[PDB]
């Protein structure tokens, strides 16, 4: 049946691409956690650093 | 809203991920495609991953939630670019050609059960010059139909 | 990262102030301490998380190449940010009772007239306060 074999094609292509999506979608996740976390430590060692600069004078 | 071809397409694909017939694609499940596939993630990353598609947060991706994931943009997609992506996946050897046991390799990563005679069948249906392989033009043919 | 000497010395100062046991890691502790220290609440689980998240040979703690490779990788919004920890007024001016705030939250137990004195110093211009550019002149950049 050629729509059956055409049809079979498109699945396989879509799987594919489906997880490639699932992972995607976690490479996003991963990336936006990891630039949070970062930001966070870096605040709170410039807010020390600012400190010691006023002990230091 | 997609033709009521798509979105039968997207449910050949959906039940592909979806072994036991339930509905509900589960981290197991998921994980069993993705290594058949040559991916391998943690259990964690299977859990994350199901996380972000589970809308309903209710633990299991259903068909609405995998339609949306399939109809999303995302940004490294400019739809030629998934095309040419999938093309390099099936054409393992980069040599710009699908050959039959290329296709058959791909077929038995997705579990499918298809006679070799049955992929035969399938380069042939694709195959628009005769040369019993598929390039990226007759790839494209396929999947932009 | 590949950075000047100076900006090396800087993170090692930053790192110094963490690791407060001198042993050359910080641990999860240590972190929360600095942490809760500058108004902030987080639990042990999100601790882990932050130290997992920066511990690249996985043993649990951060080390000073690890924490280099944090501070390493638009570039003057972080002055105004450590400004902002300062100013609770959000008034443009850090007051006697605002600094000593924060630096008795950091265990530097300053009596009020170390603070005064503190604040005497930085204050170019005697309004009795410190502004941004007052603020920035300490910390030389
Ligand atoms: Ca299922
Ligand atoms: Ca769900
Ligand atoms: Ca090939
Ligand atoms: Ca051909
Ligand atoms: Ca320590
Ligand atoms: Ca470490
Ligand atoms: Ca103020
Ligand atoms: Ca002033």
């Amino acid at each position: 049946s050629s729509i059956e074999r055409l049809q079979q094609w498109r699945k396989a292509a879509l799987v594919l691409n489906a997880s490639r999506r699932f992972r995607y979608t976690l490479d996003l996740k991963k990336e936006q956690e990891t630039r949070e976390m970062r930001q966070k430590i870096r605040s709170h060692a410039h807010a020390l650093l600012a400190a010691n600069r006023f002990m230091d004078m | 809203q997609l033709t009521d071809d798509q979105i039968s397409e997207f449910k050949e694909a959906f039940s592909l991920f979806d072994k036991d017939g339930d509905g509900c694609i589960t981290t197991k499940e998921l994980g069993t495609v993705m290594r058949s596939l040559g991916q391998n993630p943690t259990e964690a990353e299977l859990q994350d991953m199901i996380n972000e598609v589970d809308a309903d947060g209710n633990g299991t991706i259903d068909f609405p939630e995998f339609l949306n994931l399939m109809a999303r943009k995302m940004k490294d997609t400019d739809s030629e670019e998934e095309l040419k992506e999938a093309f390099r996946v099936f054409d393992k050897d980069q040599n710009g050609f699908i050959s039959a046991a290329e296709l058959r390799h791909v077929m038995t990563n997705l579990g499918e059960k298809l006679t070799d005679e049955e992929v035969d069948e399938m380069i042939r249906e694709a195959d628009v010059d005769g040369d019993g392989q598929i390039n990226y033009e007759e790839f494209v043919k396929v999947m932009m139909a």
